[PDB]
RNA sequence: AAGCUCCAGUUUUAUGAGGUAAAGCGAAUGAUUAGAGGUUCCGGGGUUGACCUAUUCUCAAACUUUAAAUAUGUAAGAUCCUUGUUACUUAAUUGAACGUGGACAUUGAAGAGCUUUUAGUGGGCCAUUUUUGGUAAGCAGAACUGGCGAUGCGGGAUGAACCGAACGUAGAGUUAAGGUGCCGGAAUACACGCUCAUCAGACACCACAAAAGGUGUUAGUUCAUCUAGACAGCCGGACGGUGGCCAUGGAAGUCGGAAUCCGCUAAGGAGUGUGUAACAACUCACCGGCCGAAUGAACUAGCCCUGAAAAUGGAUGGCGCUCAAGCGUGUUACCUAUACUCUACCGUCAGGGUGCCCUGACGAGUAGGCAGG
RNA sequence: GAGAACAGAAAUCUCCAGUAGAACAAAAGGGUAAAAGCCCCCUUGAUUUUGAUUUUCAGUGUGAAUACAAACCAUGAAAGU
RNA sequence: GCAGUCAAGCGUUCAUAGCGACAUUGCUUUUUGAUUCUUCGAUGUCGGCUCUUCCUAUCAUACCGAAGCAGAAUUCGGUAA
């Protein structure tokens, strides 16, 4: 839902983009995202910290 | 002069280390002179400033400077004659040097006790000449291009650190610098 | 062994005052009297010759735990070791200046604390924290036992 | 393509930032990349090459990507580039034949690795630029392809089984 | 251990502080130095004006303070009101702030408080980072941290402290680190490129290899020259203003020191080197042809060799392959620990429940404490 | 710096310009301008008692210091010190 | 101890037949120091004799390069144990 109102906005966005450097004006959207988190690597070397 | 490579000195060594209190009788600067050829001459005649730089961080011996400077200079006066262009050193040598110097056989080692022991008795002056550093800033006419560039290959087998030779932009280039009056 | 251990050395730094700061203090600062209960750091002024605190102190924070004539006593924590004690400080006024951020601190929570009361009268922002304050709590408040509660964990013991 | 070679994606942003009148500007860098692991960090890189943020104070907007707009064929991509080899990074323009977009990174991977020295560490470039057939321009596997097109010399270059048949 | 009793941390805010680079103060090697006021001496000439010191605006880097440090670890620091009554330091004077008595209203999670008694020191080590001494050292001596000690197992030829990993038992599965030509699991894998020395099978390591680096090795870059014809070689041409001022025994193309125009014009420079005391030729410049397509100079990095010499016998762990079994760039699939998950179950602790049963978590161990046998 | 015969060591005295580069017994470094410096007077508190606490040392003494209150005086206009 | 680079300079003239400073990078482990790893319930010392095996930085012999090699004594240097 987020997605359309960018495309809803913007023809212009999409093909300037690919070609060449710069960006348009007008509308950027916000985003929030909670996050999970693993611990891969172990204890050894490493600080008590 | 008394032997030990420059093995000993040229990896970056000491808290410095040349501060004026902590040190009488410091063996001398043997550098001739810095600024060389027509002292009497301002920068902007010559069109041309050539300049020598180092890919490595060390401390280049006093004995080296003056050796590889001289060698630059021979090859400069002879070609160029006597009243030749100009040349300034980049890098004065001031940071000293303490080594220990040749025990005894008593047996005696170190007299000392066991020891070594700070306050180290002076060998000399070295120059930190850092990464990207140069060591010589020289002022000429594109019709001696040539000589100092010669000048100073014969001046690199004079020294450790390796070096490179290059055409200088500062401030401007010698032409953006000149049209203020 | 060798040398010193010592008051005086490693102040350089610290005893030096700036350029800006340089030259007499201003007796204003001197006059400067506090209550208890106040936040101030402490950190001396090079221009003051006397009242300095030990060096190795500066930079801390500390509540006036009382006064006693012209210098005040602070109560500060150091760290390190086994069952650290909390230490008084007798350090003077010049040298101790106050703290901003608990006055601005008590401002905002005291600002904030009477738009509540509104809400808590008529209004719903909350709810959860609204639970525990009404059926919670004296102490009468403001004691000498919850220091010690505080003090115990400074001797930290996985540190040591 | 299969199994990629670097996509450019095209990541957008801003900045985005803090209430002063002030905000940083519209930007672009197209840059190469796998998807978006390595679209964060190109930014991240560009805005400390160039710009000089921050990781907060960039702020990314979106992202499209990149399959082959144009046929596979047959730029001959002229590169911009930077090698890092015994000290940090020497320039570099260099134009080598090349299927594509997809391709291009190899080919100049295989370069910086085998003939300048490469290693890890790396990064890439600064630009790919298209060019006419007739101009390509440094010189020797090209030089050939252009050839080619001209033809006749597709009816050379038409070696490389030779010796093997009989006929 | 044995018991007693029921709070810990962290971003964020605020403080002040390591530091070390370019200014300021102080020191200052230590140049170069123009401009420019003034020292003080004599010493010559027609107030001026030669002679040495030396302000003053003014210029190459070092070092210890300090700004602003930039940093970064840090690094301490996170209830209110009213009423009465009491005090208080300080003009028979002004105030607060004390203390009471009474009422009113307010991202975390056991990491955890206290006591008695107990033991082994009270000789360390290595690495990483930041060092300080020392030429250095498998050195000395600090800081900050992890490991070894006291820590197995898997990787690394072996191998206290390198990587993975923290281990009750037993099994099945799948993985790490790291590896897949054979030894040797597991690929003689896939896309490509260089290398031909047997380079080379190497994170760290008693793993060496430098200055110098050639270099026409390969590659890359930067600047110039090319179909208007470069380039290797071979071939080939040159009249005239006029043998040019200064100086000197003497420059006259070519010892030193000037300007630099022009004829005509394939083209024919007041000249490239070879000369004699000096003059004294011949070539080249500049120009043309035979050929036809790229070209050379500067830097840089791979590679590589050159630098490159040692002692009882050859190795990268070994055999030893070289569009790789090298090395680098991407990439697919496999293999592989006591890890991780799971099954069963032994201790502790949560606890529950009826001398006994059950749930789930944690669970290597020297010195050593305690408790059961 | 200037100014004053003689005097160079020349105080000396004078005028201007003069912010911590001076002075402050003694290392170092820090620190301060009607100052804590310099001068003039007056004086004895370099008194006795007790010492909260820090440094000692994180709990361990002497010693040291920073603060008192009692006792006593000084100078000082007095506050105070 | 020995080598490499650079080559100031000397060699009548000529860097390099030969000699070659300053500087500078290396290599070896066979002098000397440095250390404190190993051994203080014990490693027999120097030196010499004699027997063996080795090394290459080669003094001679072999083959070669250069010369300031006329011969010729020679000098320097390469390959080589």
């Amino acid at each position: 839902a987020y997605q359309k109102e960018y495309e809803t906005a913007e023809r212009n966005i999409i093909q300037a983009k690919r070609d060449a450097k710069a960006a348009g004006s007008y509308y950027v959207e916000a985003q929030h995202k909670l996050v999970f988190v693993v611990r891969i690597k172990g204890i050894n070397k490493i600080p008590p910290k | 002069m008394a032997r030990r490579p420059a093995r000993c000195y040229r990896y970056q060594k000491n808290k410095p280390y040349p501060k004026s209190r902590y040190n009488r009788a410091v063996p001398d600067s043997k550098i001739r002179i810095y600024d060389l050829g027509k002292k009497k001459a301002t920068v902007d005649e010559f069109p041309l400033c050539v300049h020598l730089v180092s890919n490595e961080l060390e401390q280049l011996s006093s004995e080296a400077l003056e050796a590889a400077r001289i060698c630059a200079n021979k090859y400069m006066t002879t070609v160029s004659g006597r009243d030749a262009f100009h040349l300034r050193v980049r890098v004065h040598p001031f940071h000293v040097l303490r080594i220990n110097k040749m025990l005894s056989c008593a047996g005696a080692d170190r007299l000392q006790q066991g020891m070594r022991g700070a306050w180290g008795k002076p060998h000399g002056l070295a120059a930190r000449v850092d990464i990207g550093q140069i060591i010589f800033s020289v002022r000429t006419k594109d019709s001696n291009k040539d000589v100092v560039v010669e000048g100073l290959r014969r001046a690199r087998y004079k020294f450790p650190g390796q070096q490179k030779i290059i055409l200088s932009k500062k401030w401007g280039f010698t032409n953006l610098d000149r049209p203020e009056y | 062994m060798g040398k010193s251990h010592g008051y005086r050395s490693r102040t350089r730094y610290m005893f030096q005052r700036d350029f800006r700061k340089h030259g007499a203090v201003h007796l204003s600062t001197y006059l400067k009297v506090y209550k208890v209960g106040d936040i101030v750091d402490i950190k001396a002024n090079g221009s003051i010759q006397k009242g300095m605190p030990h060096k190795f102190y500066q930079g801390k924070t500390g509540v006036v735990y009382n006064v006693t004539k012209s210098s005040v006593g602070v109560i500060i924590n150091k760290m390190v070791g086994n069952r650290y004690l909390e230490k008084r400080l007798n350090l003077r006024v010049e040298h101790i200046k106050h703290s901003k951020c608990r006055q601005e601190f008590l401002e905002r929570v005291k600002a904030n604390a009477a738009k509540r009361a509104e809400a808590k009268a008529q209004g719903v922002a909350v709810q959860l924290k609204r639970q525990p304050a009404q059926p919670r709590e004296s102490r009468i408040v403001s004691t000498e036992g919850n220091v010690p509660q505080t003090l115990a964990p400074v001797p930290y013991e996985t540190f040591i | 393509m299969g199994a990629f070679r670097f996509h450019q994606y095209q990541v957008v942003g801003r900045g985005l930032p803090t209430p002063t009148d002030e905000h940083p500007k519209i930007y672009r860098m197209k840059l190469w990349a796998t998807n978006e692991v390595r679209a964060k960090s190109k930014f991240w890189y560009f805005l400390r090459k160039l710009k000089k943020v921050k990781k907060s104070n960039g702020q990314i907007l979106a992202i499209n990507e990149i399959f082959e707009k144009n046929p596979t064929t047959i730029k001959n991509y002229g590169i911009w580039l930077r090698y890092q080899s015994r000290t940090g990074y020497h320039n570099m323009y260099k134009e080598y034949r090349d299927t594509t977009l997809n391709g291009a990174v190899e080919q100049m991977y295989t370069e910086m690795a085998s003939r300048h020295r490469v290693r890890f560490p790396c990064i890439q470039i600064i630009k790919t630029a298209t060019v006419h057939f007739k101009l390509c321009k440094r010189d020797n596997t090209k030089q050939f392809h252009k050839s080619d097109i001209k033809f006749p010399l597709v009816y050379r270059k038409v070696r490389p089984p030779t010796r093997k048949l009989k006929t």
